[PDB]
């Protein structure tokens, strides 16, 4: 048999599952047919409306304290829960009632993890991360906007393999995939060290490739596996592609100023 | 119970509420109300979700936007960031170089075929298609209908389908149906033949393994897919052929484009085409022409694809806007025109000043109000029936000059149809694919299935939600021929030794003026997009964003006038009216993005 997994969606933008699909090593279809049972999944479940709120009853009850909760999204506080609205009833009740039996709850990306774009100031709907809401369950937060497609997937592989959560560091996220920096191995280093800078878009040393650092990469405070294993099975990542990082694995990353703001303190990214 | 265009609209009978709507982005309660016989004759749109993009981009700068508003949607992903930079762009009077323009129009076309694709196999196909009946599937058979659907296409053998076949029959086998638990399989509103539902399920896997590869595209050009990283004033990815290695972009990136460019058009050729012609004639055949809507009266887009950058006469998806149904007159759409485009929060969960008007997004207004109707059954926190007499959607009311529009790839191809018909030779390719179509849908699929033939005109058959889905398929297949052509135009413009990427000139907001406005759209995924920016002493004074599903699933407008998605289920019978298989698959047509109209 395979472990059951409760994919709920709370306010997001649906990036998360997208990325989660794009995964290579494994495939999603393997995912879905070969290692989980995928039983409540908005984007993908053939059942809509009373049949399909039936199948969470149905799945908690078999699978009691032995299936995964997935959260995509977040759980809005103000306008009475109701800017997100689940058969009727504010989203943070469906998160509440599934979590109470689950053997483990994954915070799929920055929004579950840390509140993300709709958390960021002035927070209109008071969107707020699994989590602060979540106190008494064992959560892992996968965090990115999205995040990695093998991240998403190896964390579930892992899961699966040894039905036990990962090696987390003090912030919740899984050390095998969220213990470097950006700025620890990325290719570009070489000429952060040699004090070699793009200095506006589409310079001569933008087309060689220089570092980011002074067009805003926050690659030097951000956590997240993009340097080495890459986006899309390792076709590239925002800075190989000439942008910086943004941050967007970061809690509050969206509220650090202008992301072509350098960081400031250059020594000591040295 | 009260008339408004032309559909007769009645609550007094059978109330049906569908919360969650499954198989769309986002989120969306349907309610609907049945006569005596199962027919639709009210229906009622709620997107019942909010998170305040517009709020929350107050004050900042205006060169950030585009990713804050690019987390719009994760689906229709890039689309806003394109929107965005125009905006900008538009308010800034920034012109960006040409490689820019061709790696911004690459991306969307790119955008445009994954989204399509994934939508049609992974969120519609099971709308048309009984997994359960594909289980009882001749294996032989099933190789002759692929080979008669599709010749071209190689992956069509005995062996290859009864695989396929097998795997799906230990899957449900198990008790463990995942993604097709509690399914609507048996339902005699799916009509298709258990080969043909083999066929499309093998193509549904198919799809789910190839979409990966399409969007490394955005990968290359924007470093990452979902919400591939955009600049205001061009692209980041610079350019150097050569130390060529080093840079964003070489020739080797660029074959590699090329490469997942032609495995797209192969496979806009020979899967997702023919598939929607054969399960379209099958379900024209079983008669099931409903869903037009407002499609058969009212269609609008900004139009998009100039051949020659900043003209827009050019356009290769010519716009406009086309009323009641008369297909020889295109009025032209302005989206600065504080007169046209314009929002309504009458029924929506919002508050203006009056909300006896709407509102053109220059001076767009987004204030949050959650209450509901005295006629609501259940409480604030519990609703049973939403009342839909008061307000009952985070979605707001678009209207053109007042009118109720659809949009979306339908839209496009009836308003380029028009266009080819006016002498519009920009839209002749998107004329021919739809003479195609009801020439295959017509007559030659019927006589290769040995179905009888028939003779439905283009006005006929396109106004309805097999039309609706047909469109969505060409419209791929079109994207995908277009970026061919501009991948070519971008090569030969760089080895003429235009290597310019990003026009900085207006980078720092020391040079702009202390005040200026922009818009911009763009032909997103599912009808027409924009974003209307106001920017003063160098941050967003107001930023509105109308995006596609904000029309097609907009609420009632202060005239009562229902929107697409509404009118769209009305006069279509149900066969179970507990089983929402017909409101799904009308729903779906549309390919409802939740997020992305409420942003
Ligand atoms: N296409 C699209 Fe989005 Ni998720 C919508 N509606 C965009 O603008
Ligand atoms: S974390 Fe980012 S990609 Fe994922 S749902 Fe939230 S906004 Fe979208
Ligand atoms: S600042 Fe950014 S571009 Fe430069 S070396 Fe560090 S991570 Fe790479
Ligand atoms: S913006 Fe995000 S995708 Fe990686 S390079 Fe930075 S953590
Ligand atoms: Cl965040
Ligand atoms: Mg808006
Ligand atoms: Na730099
Ligand atoms: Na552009
Ligand atoms: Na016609």
């Amino acid at each position: 048999p395979r472990t059951p997994v409760l994919w709920l969606h709370g306010l997001e933008c649906t990036g998360c599952s997208e990325s989660f699909i794009r995964s290579a090593h494994p495939l999603a279809k393997d995912v879905v047919l070969s290692m989980i049972s995928l039983d409540y999944d908005d984007t993908l479940m053939a059942a809509a409306g009373h049949q399909a709120e039936a199948i969470l009853e149905e799945i908690m009850t078999k699978y009691k304290g032995n299936y995964i909760l997935a959260v995509e999204g977040n759980p809005p506080l103000n306008q009475d829960g109701m800017s997100c609205i689940i058969g009727g009833r504010p989203f943070i009740e469906q998160l509440k009632y599934v979590a109470k039996d689950a053997k483990a709850i994954i915070s799929w990306g920055s929004c579950a993890s840390w509140g993300c774009v709709q958390a960021a100031k002035p927070n209109p709907t008071q969107a707020t991360p699994v989590h602060k809401v979540i106190t008494d369950k064992p959560i892992i937060k996968v965090p990115g906007c999205p995040p990695i497609a093998e991240v998403m997937t190896g964390v579930i592989t892992y899961m699966l393999t040894f039905d036990r959560i990962p090696e987390l560091d003090r912030q919740g996220r899984p050390k095998m995939f969220y213990s470097q920096r950006i700025h620890d191995k990325c290719y570009r280093r070489p000429h952060f060290d040699a004090g070699q800078f793009v200095e506006e878009w589409d310079d001569e040393s933008a087309r060689k490739g220089f570092c980011l650092y002074k067009m805003g990469c926050k690659g030097p405070t951000t956590y997240n596996a993009c340097s080495t294993t890459r986006w899309n099975e390792g076709t590239s990542f925002p800075i190989q592609s000439g942008h910086g990082c943004i941050g967007c694995s970061e809690d509050g990353f969206w509220d650090k100023g202008s992301f072509y703001d350098r960081l400031t303190g250059i020594s000591q990214f040295g | 119970a009260y008339a408004t265009q032309g559909f007769n609209l009645d609550d007094r009978g059978r109330r049906i509420v569908v919360d969650p709507v499954t198989r769309i982005e986002g989120h969306m309660r349907c309610e609907v109300n049945v006569d005596a016989n199962n027919v639709i004759r009210n229906a009622v749109s709620t997107g019942t979700m909010w998170r305040g993009l517009e709020v929350i981009l107050k004050g900042r700068d205006p060169r950030d936007a585009w990713a804050f508003v690019e987390r719009i949607c994760g689906v229709c992903t890039g689309c806003h960031a394109l929107a965005s930079v125009r905006a900008v762009e538009n308010a800034l009077d920034i012109r960006i170089p040409k490689n820019a323009h061709l790696i911004r129009e690459i991306m969307a076309k790119t955008l445009q075929v994954h989204d399509h694709a994934v939508h049609f196999y992974h969120l519609h196909a099971l709308d048309w298609v009984d997994v359960m009946s594909a289980l009882k599937a001749d294996p032989k058979r099933t190789s002759e209908l692929q080979q008669l659907v599709s010749p071209a296409h190689p992956l069509s053998s005995a062996g290859y389908f009864r695989d396929i076949q097998n795997r799906l029959k230990r899957f449900v086998e198990s008790g463990q149906l995942g993604p097709f638990m509690n399914g609507y399989w048996g339902s005699k509103a799916y009509v298709l033949p258990p080969e043909a539902n083999l066929m499309a399920v093998t193509h549904y896997l198919e799809a789910l393994d190839l979409q990966k590869e399409w969007v490394k595209i955005h990968t290359i050009f924007g470093g990452k897919n979902p919400h591939p990283n955009y600049l205001v004033g061009g692209v980041p990815c610079a350019i150097n052929l050569d130390g060529a290695a080093s840079a964003p972009v070489n020739m080797e990136r660029l074959s590699f484009v090329k490469a997942r460019i032609d495995e797209i058009i192969e496979f806009n050729k020979n899967v997702y085409v023919p598939d929607v012609l054969a399960i379209g004639t099958l379900y024209k055949q079983a008669g099931w022409l409903y869903g037009g809507g407002l499609a058969a009266t009212n269609v609008l887009d900004y139009g998009e694809y100039p051949n020659v950058a900043y003209n827009k006469s050019t356009d290769q998806l010519p716009g406009g806007a086309i009323l009641n149904g008369n297909w020889d007159e295109v009025f032209p759409v302005d989206p600065r025109d504080s007169q046209q485009v314009q929002e309504f929060v009458s029924h929506s969960w919002y508050k203006y000043a009056d909300e006896s008007v709407g509102l053109h997004p220059w001076d767009g207004v987004t204030e949050p109000n959650y209450v509901l109707g005295a006629n609501t059954k259940g409480t604030r926190t519990r609703i049973e029936q939403i009342d839909e007499s008061a307000k009952y959607s985070w979605i707001k009311s678009p209207r053109w000059r007042g009118h109720a529009m659809e949009v979306g790839p339908l839209s496009r191809y009836i308003l380029a149809y028009a266009h080819a018909r006016s002498g519009n030779k920009y839209a002749e390719r998107p004329k021919e694919q739809l003479e195609y179509s009801a020439q295959m849908i017509n007559s030659a699929i019927p006589k290769a299935l040995g179905l009888p033939e028939t003779q439905y005109t283009l006005k006929q058959l396109l106004p309805s939600t097999i039309g609706r889905t047909l469109a969505r398929a060409l419209e791929s297949q079109y994207c995908g021929e277009m970026m061919h052509s501009d991948w070519h135009d971008l090569v030969a413009n760089i080895r003429a030794g235009d290597t310019a990427t990003a026009n900085v000139d207006k980078w720092d907001p020391a040079t702009w003026p202390l005040q200026a406005k922009g818009v911009g759209t763009v032909a997103a995924p599912r009808g027409a997009l924009g974003h209307w920016i106001r920017i003063k002493d160098g941050r967003i004074e107001n930023y509105q964003c109308v995006v596609p599903t904000t029309w097609n699933g907009s609420p009632r407008d202060y005239k009562g006038q229902i929107g697409a998605f509404e009118a769209s289920l009305m006069n279509t019978p149900m066969v179970n009216p507990e089983q929402p298989v017909e409101i799904l698959r009308t729903l779906h047509s549309f390919d409802p993005c939740l997020a992305c109209s409420t942003h």
